[PDB]
C-alpha cells in the first residue's frame, strides 16, 4: 500500500495525457495554456478532459470543480491537493 | 445548492447531465471500444444542436433529456472507490485523529518527540500571534450588512496569512 | 417515454426532474438568494465562533438544544383533546392489549379444559 | 445562560407576528415556513421540511457536519432521530415504487403457487418399499420386545 | 483410551494463551502473528491425530466436567462431544483459518492495530469451535450468540463508513431472529423432554414435533442467510477481506444448517419437516441464482454463490441425508476459503478498487493468482471430475432418486446451470478481457506469505476433498442405479450453461446498446427485496414509535390520564373553597343552613 | 468562466501554508523516537501435562463422566479380555 | 446482622468529624471493610432461613441483594465526586452522611422480619433520595422529578399499610415464618380481590408497571449519579423483593386477577422497548431499558414457577449491575460534553481508545450475550412463560430482538465513527472512571463463572 507521487512527475503525467488528445496540438502546448480562452476548444471537450483525468487517477473530482479549472497548472495543483502529496 | 451562488446556469445543468450521462454510459458499456463508439454518438447527439439561439427549446429538450436519461440509467454505476457512495468512503478513517489533540500528552511522551513539538509550539504561537488585527479588521471591513456568499477573500490587503485557515490547513493527510 | 416517475412516502423525487423547477419567476430567484444569504451568515457566525485559540469547550449549538427542548418537554403544551387524538389514543392504547387478552382467554381455556380432561403429553412434564 | 423565549410554545395564530417571530427564531425563509398545522398532536409550532434530507445533499458541498448532512443552522427536521443515514436511506429508486412492490409480491406468490402445485403432484422413480427382515423391522422400533409382533413376512418376486 | 479425550481437550485449550498473553503482556509484541501462526499450526497437527484414531477404530466419546446449577431434575456441566461430525469438521476449520491468518498477515500489513484484529478473529475462532463441539444445548446457544457478536465487531472493524456498521447492525438483527427460533426449540425441548441435551432428545422420539421443527427452521434461515433473511450476506461482504473469508466461507454461515445436520435422528421422521426443508432451500437456490446476474462487485457474486450452496445443503437435508451435507460443508469450506483469498489477492493488487469494471484483463500478468481463480471456478460445478464433483453430484443424484416435490429438483437444476454461468462471468470479466484498469500499475507478488497460502489451499482443494470423502463409513444407501439422462445430466446441464454464457459473452462483444428489459432490473436491485423491505419496515415500526410511543400514548396521554385530571380537580376545588370574601353574614348563613340540614334533613337526635 | 482571481490568490496562500504544514509533519532526524522450538513444545506440553493430570484423576473419580460409543466387534473376530470367537457369517451362495 | 447495623452507625459520625482532604479515604476504606464484612454472611444452608432474634434473618432472596447494596456503596460514593467538588465541605459531609443513612435503611429493609417493619423501612428508603435528587438534580425540573417520585411512591404504597394491619389482626403476628405456617387460602370474594389489589398495586407502582411508569424517567434524567444508581438498582429491585415476600400469602385468587397485570406488563414491555429506540437524551434510554426489564421481572414474578423465581432473582442482580455501570458511563460522557443529548457527543473511537471497550462490554451485557447473567434470567423467564401459555413466546422474542437492537444502536450511534471536530475539550479518561468500570464488571464475570449463589430460595 505505497505508491508515492511527486509534483513534477504528476505534472508531467497530466501534460502527457493532454498531449495525447487528438484535436489540440502539441505545437503550442504548455502549463500556462487556458482551455476556453486561447486554445479555442469547447467546454464540452474540456469536460471530456476532466473525465479523462478522473478515469486515469481513480477519484471523482466534484461537479462544482468541473467548471472553473481551464488550465493544466490548477489541475495539477488540485490533484496534488486531493492526494495530499508534498514533503 | 452550491457555495458560490444559487442558480447554476442552464449551461451548468446541461454540463452536469453530460458528465452523469457519460459516466452512466461508462458503467453500461464495458470492453471500452463500444464505449468509445457510443460516447462519441452521445457527443454527436449534443452537437446536433450547437446553433441553438432559442431558450425555451433548449430547456424543453433538456427536460426531455432528463426523461430519456431516467428511462435508461444504470442501477449500480461504476462509482470511483474513494468518492462518497463508493467502496472506500473514508475507509481509512481509522486513524484520522483530529489535530487539536496531540497537545494533551504526558511530558515524558513529549520528551520522546522534541523537535516536532518545538515546531508545533511555534506554529501555535503563529496561530494566536496573528488572529486579532488581521482577521477582525477583514471580517468587519469586507462584509456588507449581509455576507451573502461563502467563499471568503484572503488577506490581500497588507501582510500575513489569509483569515479563517486553521481547520482548513491542519486537516489529516487522508493516508494515515 | 415513461410515466414520469411518481414519488411516494419512500420513493424520493430527485431534483433533476421536478418538473416544476423550470417555471422560474423573479420571486423564486429572490427566494434562493435569500436562502443563500441566510446560510452564508450562519456559517460566518459559526466560523467566527469556531476559530479562536482560546476557545476550549463545545461550539454551543442553539439549534440542537432548541430541537431537544421542543421534543422532550414542550410537547405536553400544546395539546388539546380532539376526536382524532382521543380516538387514536384509545385505539393504540387498549386495543392490542384487549386483543391479546382475548387470545390468552382462549388459550388458557383450552389448556385448563384440556388437562382437566387428561389428553395431554404429560407422561412426563416435569419442569413446572 | 439561555433565553427561555428561545424555546417554542404555541402555534401560528395570529398570522403576522407568529410567522415573523418563527422566521426570526428558526432562521428560515419567511413565507416558506409552514406549521403542521395545530393538529393537537403536540408538535408545537415546529417547521415542516421535505422529509428526505440525507440521501440527497451530495457530500461535495463540504458543509460542517461530515456525516449528519447538517450545516449547524437549519430547522433540524422533527425526524432527525430516524431520517439519518445508517437508519433509513431514502435514495430515489431506479424504477418506481408500485412497480417494485407488485413485481416482488407477484414473484413470491408465483413461487408459493408452484410450491403447492408441486406438493399436490409428487415425483418418484419406479421403486417399491423396502423389505425389512424382522417383519418391517421389529425390536428396533418403539419396543415391546417379546409381546406383540405383527407377522408379515416377505414373499419373493 | 484417555489419549483421545486428552488430545481433543488440548486442541481446545491451545486456543487461549494468545488472548490472555496480550491481556497480560505490558511489554509490546511485534511477532504476535508469528505466535498465532505457530499455535494454530500445532493445534492443527494435534487435531489430525484423533481423527486418525477415529477412522482407525470408530470409538466415539463424550466428555463432561464441572457441573453448575443442578437445580431441578436437570443439570448442566461444561460438556462437549466428539462423534463423526465434530471429528471431521474441526481440522478443516483450523486449516482454513490458519491460511486466513497468513493472508491477513499480508493483507492487513499496514494498519497498526493488528493485535486487536487478531484478538477478535481468534476469539471468534474459539466461539465457533465451542459451537461445533458441544452437546449440551445451552453451550450451543453460547457459541451461537458469541459468533454473532464476533461477526458484529469483526464487520464493524472499520469505524466510519456508516454502510459497514449498518451492515453489522443487519447481521446482528438476523442473528436475533435466529435466537427467537432457537429459544422456541429450547422451550419445547425442556417442557416436553425434561432437558436440553442431545443424548436424551435422541434417546426419545417425540413424534409430534411440528412446533420445535418450525422453530429450528426459523433459527436456521436466520443464521444461514436464506430466503427472507438473506440480504445481510452481501452487506456483510462489505467488510474487509479476511473478515469476509473466515466469516462467510467456513464459519458463521455454515452453522445454520449445521444444527439441522446435528438433529438428524429427530428429523428421520416428520416428512412434513423435510418438505419444508427442501421447499425453502429450493427457493433460496433459485433466488440467488437469478439474483447473481449483473452484479459488478466480486464479493457479492461470491455471496450469492455461497447462498446457493447453502440452498443445495438445505435440499440435501430435504432428503434424509446428513452426511453428504457434511461432506459438502468440508469441500465448500476449503473451496471458498481459497476463492476469497484469491479474490483478496486481486483486490489488494489493484488498490482495493474491488469491482468488475476497471479490472478487466488479468491473465499472463502474475498467472499464479489467475491459476488460483480458474482452479477454484473449475472446482465449482465439479468439472469432470474433481473434489467439487463428489458432494454436489451425490446430492443431485440422491435428490433425483427420491420422493421429491417435482419443483425443487428442477429449481436446483436451473440454479446449478446458473452458478455455471456466473462462474463463467467472473472468469471472463476478471481474466480474459482486453485489459481495462488505470496505469501506474503496482501489480506485485514479491511476497512469500500469499504464495504460501494460495499454494497450500489449492493443494487442499485438489486432494483433501477426495481424502475426506473416501474413507468414511457410509451411513446411507448408495443408490448407484440411475437411468439414461439421470447420472450424466448434471454435467450436461453445466456444459450447456457454459454454452449459454459463452453466447452471452459473444453477444456482449458487439456494439449494440439494447435497453434493459426489467429482468436485468430485477437482478440488479437483488430482486427488490433488500431495497423495499429495508425502506418499508424501518418506516413502519419507527413511525409508529414516533406516533404512538414517543409522542402520543406513553408521555402525553399518561400525563393527561393520571396527573392532569387529579391536579386540575384539586386546583378547581381549592380555587372554589378558599376564594371567599370577608362578609361574615355569609358565614353565619352557612352556620344556619348547617343547623337546619342537621335538624330536618338527616336525623341526628333520631 | 473560471476562478475569480481573488480566489486564486487565497488558494495560493493556502498552497504555501499546506506545503509548510506537511513539511512540519514529516520527521526524520535519524534519531526520530527516543525510548526512555523448545519454547514451542513446552508451550504445548505443559497444558498436556496439566490437563492429563486433571483428566485422569478427578475425571476418573467422577463416575458418569467421559463415556464412549464402544468399538464394534465383528462376527469373525475375538475378544481381548475374555477371548473367544463369534461364529462366522453363514454360507454365501451367488457371490 | 446487628454486627452489620452498628458499624454503619459507627461510620457516620467519623465522616462528620473528619478533617479536610481526609473525608474521602476514610469513607472509602471503611465501606470496603463493610464489603468484606458483608461477604462473611453468605451461609444459607438447605431447609430453612438463617434467623436472628426477632428482627433479623437471611435468605437468598435477601443475601445477594444485601451484598449488592453494600458492594454498590463505594462505587456509588466514588462516582459522587468531581460534580460537587467546588461545593462546601459541610454540604459534602451532609451528602455523604445522607447516602450512608440511605444505605443503613436499605440494609434495614432487606433484613426485615415483619412486613410492617418492611413498610417502615420502605418509606425510610423513600425519604433521603427525594432530598438528594431534588437538591443536586442539576436541571430545571429536578423539582418536578422529586415531586413525582415522592407522590407516586407514597400514594401507591399507602393502602398497603391498611392491608398489612388487617393481616396483622386476622392472623396474629407477622413473621415471615408464621405466615409460612399459619396461612390459609382466601377464595374469590370481592374484598380478597381488593386487598390483593391494594398490596400488589403498591408494589406495581414501585416496579414501575406500564400504567404508572411516568414516575421513572424524570427522576432518572434529573438526578445526580449516586441517587441515580440507588434509585434504579436498589429501589426497583427492592420493590420486586417486597412482592416476592408478600406473594407467599394469597395464592388462590392471583389466577383470577393476575390476567390484567401480566397483559399490561407484556404489552408495555414491547412498547417501552420500542420507545427507548428513537428518543434523544442518551441518559433516558437506559431508564426505559430498566422499565422494560422490570416489566419482564413482573411477568416472571406473577406466573409463579420455581424456574421463574430463579430467573427473576438472576435478572434482578444482573440488571442492577449493568444499569448502575451504564449510568456511570453516561455520567462520564456528560462530564465530557456537557450535553446529555445523544446526537451531539460523537466519535469516541479515535479518542478514548479503551473507554469504548467498557461501553462495548456494558452494551453486550445488556444485549444478553450468553455468559451474561441477564441471559440466564431472560432464559429462565422464557422457559416459564412458554410453560405458562405456549403462545406468549413471540412477545418474548420480539422483546429480545428489539432489546439487542436499541442497546447496540446506543453503542454505534454516539460511539462509532466520526468526531464532530468541534468538541476539542475531552481529556483522556481518568483512572477513577476506569476503576469504577473494573469494579462493576469484574464481579459480574467472576459471578458468571460459578453463579449457583445468586439463584433464588427455590434452588
Ligand atoms: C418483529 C419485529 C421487528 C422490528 C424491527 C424494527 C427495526 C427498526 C430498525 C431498522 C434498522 O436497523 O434499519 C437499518 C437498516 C438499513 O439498511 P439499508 O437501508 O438496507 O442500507 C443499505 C442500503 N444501501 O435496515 C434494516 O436493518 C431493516 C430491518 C431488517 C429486516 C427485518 C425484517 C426482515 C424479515 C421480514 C419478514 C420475512
Amino acid at each position: 500500500d505505497a505508491p508515492p507521487l511527486t509534483l513534477e512527475g504528476i505534472k508531467d503525467r497530466v501534460l502527457y495525457v493532454l498531449k495525447l488528445y487528438d484535436k489540440i496540438d502539441p505545437e503550442k502546448l504548455s502549463v500556462n495554456s487556458h482551455f476556453m480562452k486561447d486554445l479555442g476548444l469547447d467546454s464540452l471537450d474540456q469536460v471530456e478532459i476532466i473525465m479523462a483525468m478522473e478515469d486515469e487517477f481513480g477519484f471523482e473530482i466534484p461537479d462544482i470543480d468541473a467548471e472553473k479549472l481551464m488550465c493544466p497548472q490548477e489541475i495539477v495543483d488540485y490533484i496534488a491537493d486531493k492526494k495530499d502529496v508534498y514533503e | 445548492f452550491l457555495p458560490s451562488a444559487a442558480y447554476l446556469t442552464h449551461q451548468q445543468k446541461v454540463l452536469q447531465l453530460y458528465k452523469r450521462a457519460l459516466r452512466h454510459l461508462e458503467s453500461r458499456c464495458v470492453h471500452r471500444d463500444k464505449y468509445r463508439y457510443f460516447a462519441c454518438l452521445l457527443r454527436a447527439r449534443f452537437d446536433e444542436h450547437k446553433n441553438e439561439k432559442d431558450m425555451v427549446k433548449a430547456t424543453q429538450l433538456l427536460r426531455e433529456a432528463e426523461k430519456e436519461f431516467w428511462h435508461g440509467q444504470h442501477p449500480q454505476p461504476y462509482i470511483f472507490p474513494e468518492s462518497p457512495g463508493g467502496t472506500s468512503y473514508e475507509r481509512y478513517e481509522c486513524y484520522k485523529v483530529p489535530e487539536w489533540c496531540l497537545d494533551d500528552w504526558h511530558p515524558s511522551e513529549k520528551a520522546m518527540y522534541p523537535d516536532y513539538f518545538a515546531k508545533r509550539e511555534q506554529w501555535k504561537k503563529l496561530r494566536r500571534e496573528s488572529w486579532e488585527r488581521e482577521v477582525k479588521q477583514l471580517q468587519e471591513e469586507t462584509p456588507v450588512g449581509g455576507p451573502r456568499t461563502e467563499a471568503l477573500p484572503p488577506a490581500r490587503k497588507q501582510g500575513d496569512l489569509p483569515p479563517l485557515w486553521w481547520h482548513i490547513v491542519t486537516r489529516p493527510r487522508e493516508r494515515p | 417515454s415513461f410515466p414520469k416517475y411518481e414519488p411516494s412516502r419512500l420513493a424520493s423525487l430527485p431534483t433533476t426532474l421536478d418538473p416544476a423547477e423550470y417555471d422560474i419567476s423573479s420571486e423564486t430567484r429572490k427566494a434562493q438568494a435569500e436562502r443563500l444569504a441566510i446560510r452564508s451568515r450562519l456559517k460566518r457566525e459559526y466560523q467566527l465562533q469556531y476559530n479562536d485559540p482560546s476557545r476550549r469547550g463545545v461550539v454551543e449549538d442553539p439549534a440542537l438544544i432548541r430541537w431537544t427542548c421542543a421534543r422532550s418537554a414542550n410537547v405536553y403544551p400544546n395539546f388539546r383533546p380532539n376526536t382524532k387524538t382521543s380516538l387514536l389514543g384509545a385505539l393504540f392504547g387498549i386495543g392490542p392489549l384487549i386483543f391479546w387478552y382475548y387470545v390468552f382467554k382462549t388459550d388458557r381455556d383450552r389448556k385448563e379444559k384440556l388437562i382437566q380432561e387428561g389428553k395431554l403429553d404429560r407422561t412426563f412434564n416435569i419442569s413446572y | 445562560s439561555h433565553i427561555t423565549k428561545d424555546m417554542l410554545p404555541g402555534p401560528y395564530p395570529k398570522t403576522p407576528e407568529e410567522r415573523a417571530a418563527a422566521a426570526k427564531k428558526y432562521n428560515m425563509r419567511v413565507e416558506d415556513y409552514e406549521p403542521y398545522p395545530d393538529d393537537g398532536m403536540g408538535y408545537g409550532d415546529y417547521p415542516k421540511l421535505p422529509d428526505r434530507s440525507q440521501q440527497e445533499r451530495d457530500p461535495w458541498y463540504d458543509w460542517d457536519h461530515p456525516d449528519l448532512r447538517l450545516n449547524w443552522g437549519e430547522p433540524m427536521h422533527w425526524d432527525l432521530d430516524m431520517y439519518i443515514r445508517n437508519r433509513v436511506d431514502t435514495s430515489p429508486t431506479p424504477v418506481n415504487w408500485n412497480l417494485m412492490c407488485k413485481h416482488l409480491f407477484g414473484f413470491v406468490a408465483f413461487m408459493l403457487f408452484m410450491f403447492w402445485v408441486g406438493e399436490t403432484y409428487p415425483t418418484y422413480q419406479p421403486v417399491g418399499p423396502k423389505q425389512y427382515p424382522y417383519n418391517n423391522l421389529y425390536l428396533e422400533r418403539g419396543g415391546d420386545p417379546n409381546k406383540e409382533p405383527e407377522p408379515v413376512v416377505h414373499y419373493e418376486i | 483410551m484417555n489419549l483421545f479425550s486428552s488430545l481433543t481437550l488440548v486442541t481446545l485449550i491451545l486456543l487461549t494463551m494468545p488472548i490472555a498473553a496480550i491481556n497480560f503482556n505490558t511489554h509490546k509484541f511485534t511477532n504476535y502473528p508469528l505466535y498465532v501462526k505457530t499455535t494454530i499450526s500445532c493445534a492443527f497437527i494435534t487435531s489430525m491425530i484423533p481423527t486418525m484414531m477415529f477412522i482407525h477404530t470408530g470409538q466415539e466419546m463424550i466428555i463432561s466436567n464441572w457441573h453448575w446449577l443442578t437445580i431441578q431434575t436437570l443439570k448442566l456441566s461444561l460438556s462437549f462431544k466428539m462423534d463423526f461430525f465434530s471429528m471431521m469438521f474441526v481440522p478443516v476449520a483450523l486449516f482454513v483459518t490458519w491460511s486466513i491468518m497468513e493472508f491477513s498477515m499480508w493483507y492487513m500489513h499496514s494498519d497498526p492495530n493488528i493485535n486487536q484484529f487478531f484478538k477478535y478473529l481468534l476469539l471468534f475462532l474459539i466461539t465457533m469451535l465451542i459451537l461445533v463441539t458441544a452437546n449440551n444445548l445451552f453451550q450451543l446457544f453460547i457459541g451461537w450468540e458469541g459468533v454473532g457478536i464476533m461477526s458484529f465487531l469483526l464487520i464493524g472493524w472499520w469505524y466510519g463508513r456508516t454502510d459497514a456498521n449498518t451492515a453489522a447492525l443487519q447481521a446482528i438483527l438476523y442473528n436475533r431472529i435466529g435466537d427467537i427460533g432457537f429459544i422456541l426449540a429450547m422451550a419445547w425441548f425442556l417442557i416436553n423432554l425434561n432437558t436440553w441435551d442431545l443424548q436424551q432428545i435422541f434417546m426419545l422420539n417425540p413424534n409430534d414435533s411440528n412446533l420445535p421443527l418450525m422453530g429450528l427452521i426459523l433459527a436456521a434461515t436466520g443464521k444461514s442467510a436464506q430466503f427472507g433473511l438473506h440480504p445481510w450476506l452481501p452487506s456483510a461482504m462489505e467488510g474487509p477481506t479476511p473478515v469476509s473469508a473466515l466469516l462467510h466461507s467456513s464459519t458463521m454461515v455454515v452453522a445454520g444448517i449445521f444444527l439441522l445436520i446435528r438433529f438428524y435422528p429427530l428429523t428421520e421422521n416428520n416428512k412434513f419437516g423435510q418438505s419444508i426443508m427442501l421447499c425453502l432451500g429450493a427457493m433460496t437456490t433459485l433466488f440467488t441464482a437469478m439474483c447473481a446476474l449483473t452484479q459488478n462487485d466480486i464479493k457479492k457474486i461470491i455471496a450469492f454463490s455461497t447462498s446457493s450452496q447453502l440452498g443445495l445443503m438445505m435440499v440435501t437435508i430435504g432428503i434424509n441425508q446428513p452426511h453428504l451435507a457434511f461432506l459438502h460443508i468440508c469441500t465448500h469450506a476449503f473451496f471458498k476459503a481459497m476463492l476469497f483469498m484469491c479474490s483478496g489477492s486481486i483486490i489488494h493488487s489493484l488498490n482495493d478498487e474491488q469491482d468488475i469494471r476497471k479490472m478487466g484483463g488479468l491473465f499472463k500478468a502474475m498467472p499464479f493468482t489467475t491459476t488460483a481463480l480458474i482452479i477454484g471456478s473449475l472446482a465449482l460445478t465439479g468439472m469432470p471430475f474433481l473434489t467439487g464433483f463428489y458432494s454436489k453430484d451425490l446430492i443431485i443424484e440422491s435428490a433425483n432418486t427420491s420422493y421429491t416435490n417435482a419443483w425443487a429438483l428442477l429449481m436446483t437444476l436451473v440454479a446449478t446451470s446458473f452458478t455455471a454461468i456466473y462462474s463463467t462471468r467472473i472468469i471472463f470479466f476478471a481474466l480474459l478481457g482486453q485489459p481495462r484498469f488505470p496505469t501506474l500499475i503496482n501489480i506485485n507478488e514479491n511476497n512469500p506469505f500469499l504464495i504460501n497460502s494460495i499454494k497450500r489451499l489449492l493443494i487442499g482443494s485438489l486432494f483433501a476433498g477426495f481424502i475426506i470423502s473416501n474413507n468414511i463409513p457410509p451411513m446411507t444407501i448408495p443408490q448407484m442405479t440411475m437411468p439414461h439422462y439421470l447420472k450424466m445430466t448434471a454435467l450436461t446441464v453445466t456444459i450447456l450453461g457454459f454454452i449459454l454464457a459463452l453466447e452471452i459473452s459473444n453477444t456482449t462483444h458487439y456494439l449494440k446498446f439494447n435497453y434493459p428489459s426489467n429482468t436485468f432490473k430485477f437482478s440488479n436491485l437483488l430482486g427488490y427485496y433488500p431495497t423495499i423491505m429495508h425502506r418499508l419496515t424501518p418506516y413502519m415500526n419507527l413511525t409508529m414509535s414516533q406516533k404512538s410511543a414517543s409522542s402520543l400514548l406513553d408521555l402525553i396521554w399518561l400525563e393527561t390520564i393520571l396527573p392532569k385530571t387529579i391536579s386540575l380537580a384539586q386546583m378547581k376545588m381549592s380555587t372554589t373553597i378558599t376564594s371567599q370574601k370577608g362578609l361574615i353574614k355569609l358565614y353565619f348563613l352557612s352556620f344556619l343552613i348547617t343547623i337546619l340540614i342537621s335538624t330536618t334533613l338527616l336525623n341526628f337526635h333520631e | 468562466s473560471g476562478y475569480t482571481p481573488d480566489e486564486k490568490l487565497r488558494l495560493q496562500q493556502l498552497r504555501e501554508l499546506r506545503r509548510r504544514w506537511l513539511k512540519d509533519q514529516e520527521l526524520s532526524p535519524r534519531e526520530p523516537v527516543l525510548p526512555p522450538s523448545i519454547f514451542a513444545f513446552t508451550h504445548v506440553l505443559i497444558p498436556v501435562w496439566i490437563i492429563h493430570y486433571y483428566l485422569k484423576y478427578h475425571v476418573t473419580t467422577k463416575p458418569y463422566t467421559i463415556v464412549e460409543k464402544k468399538p464394534r466387534i465383528f462376527p469373525g473376530d475375538t475378544i481381548l479380555e475374555t477371548g473367544e470367537v463369534i461364529p462366522p457369517m453363514k454360507e454365501f451362495p451367488d457371490q | 446482622m446487628l454486627k452489620y447495623i452498628i458499624p454503619t452507625m459507627m461510620l457516620m459520625p467519623l465522616t462528620w468529624l473528619s478533617k479536610n482532604s481526609m473525608i474521602w479515604i476514610n469513607t472509602t476504606l471503611h465501606s470496603l471493610l463493610i464489603s468484606l464484612t458483608s461477604l462473611l454472611l453468605l451461609n444459607q444452608f438447605g431447609d430453612n432461613s438463617l434467623n436472628f432474634s426477632l428482627t433479623f434473618f437471611s435468605d437468598s432472596l435477601s443475601t445477594p441483594l444485601l451484598i449488592l447494596t453494600m458492594w454498590l456503596l463505594p462505587l456509588m460514593l466514588m462516582a459522587s465526586q468531581h460534580h460537587l467538588s467546588k461545593e462546601n465541605l459541610a454540604r459534602k459531609k451532609l451528602f455523604i452522611s445522607m447516602l450512608i443513612l440511605l444505605q443503613l435503611f436499605l440494609i434495614m429493609t432487606f433484613t426485615a422480619t415483619e412486613l410492617i417493619f418492611f413498610y417502615i423501612m420502605f418509606e425510610a428508603t423513600l425519604v433521603p433520595t427525594l432530598i438528594i435528587i431534588t437538591r443536586w438534580g442539576n436541571q430545571t425540573e429536578r423539582l418536578n422529578a422529586g415531586l413525582y417520585f415522592l407522590f407516586y411512591t407514597l400514594a401507591g404504597s399507602l393502602p398497603l399499610l391498611v392491608a398489612l394491619i388487617y393481616i396483622q389482626n386476622t392472623m396474629g403476628s407477622l413473621n415471615f415464618l408464621i405466615l409460612q405456617y399459619w396461612v390459609q387460602p382466601m377464595p374469590n370474594s370481592w374484598s380478597n380481590t381488593f386487598m390483593w389489589l391494594a398490596c400488589m398495586m403498591a408494589f406495581m407502582v414501585k416496579m414501575p408497571l406500564y400504567g404508572l411508569h411516568l414516575w421513572l424517567p424524570k427522576a432518572h434524567v434529573e438526578a445526580p449519579i449516586a441517587g441515580s444508581m440507588v434509585l434504579a438498582a436498589i429501589l426497583l429491585k427492592l420493590g420486586g423483593y417486597g412482592m416476592m415476600r408478600i406473594t407467599l400469602l394469597l395464592n388462590p385468587i392471583t389466577d383470577f386477577m393476575a390476567y390484567p397485570f401480566i397483559m399490561l406488563s407484556l404489552w408495555g414491555m414491547i412498547m417501552t422497548s420500542s420507545i427507548c429506540l428513537r428518543q434523544t437524551d442518551l441518559k433516558s434510554l437506559i431508564a426505559y431499558s430498566s422499565v422494560s426489564h422490570m416489566a419482564l421481572v413482573i411477568v416472571a414474578i406473577l406466573i409463579q414457577t420455581p424456574w421463574s423465581y430463579m430467573g427473576a432473582t438472576a435478572l434482578m442482580i444482573a440488571h442492577g449491575l449493568t444499569s448502575s455501570m451504564l449510568f456511570c458511563l453516561a455520567n462520564s460522557n456528560y462530564e465530557r460534553v456537557h450535553s446529555r443529548t445523544m446526537i451531539l457527543a460523537r466519535g469516541l473511537q479515535t479518542l478514548l481508545p479503551l473507554m469504548a471497550a467498557w461501553w462495548l462490554l456494558a452494551s453486550l451485557t445488556n444485549l444478553a450475550l450468553p455468559p451474561s447473567i441477564n441471559l440466564i434470567g431472560e432464559l429462565f423467564v422464557v422457559m416459564s412463560t412458554f410453560s405458562w401459555s405456549n403462545i406468549t413466546i413471540i412477545l418474548m422474542g420480539l422483546n429480545m430482538v428489539i432489546t439487542a437492537l436499541y442497546s447496540l444502536y446506543m453503542l454505534i450511534t454516539t460511539q462509532r465513527g466520526k468526531h464532530t471536530h468541534h468538541i476539542n475539550n475531552i481529556l483522556p479518561s481518568f483512572t477513577r472512571e476506569n476503576a469504577l468500570m473494573s469494579l462493576h464488571m469484574l464481579p459480574l464475570l467472576l459471578l458468571s463463572l460459578n453463579p449457583k449463589i445468586i439463584l433464588g430460595p427455590l434452588y
